[PDB]
């Protein structure tokens, strides 16, 4: 579970990312961690 | 419409 604002895709690159828009976030790392 | 992806 994370914090509001985090956008969980699942693209077919095979990798998960973690969106958050504000600034613009696309990280590996989840936020929550 | 198109997010960025993650470098890996």
């Amino acid at each position: 579970e994370l914090p509001e604002g985090y956008e969980q895709r699942t693209t077919v690159q095979g990798q998960v990312y973690f969106l958050h828009t504000q600034t613009g976030v696309s990280t590996w790392h989840d936020p929550r961690i | 419409s198109d997010p960025g992806s993650p470098f890996q």
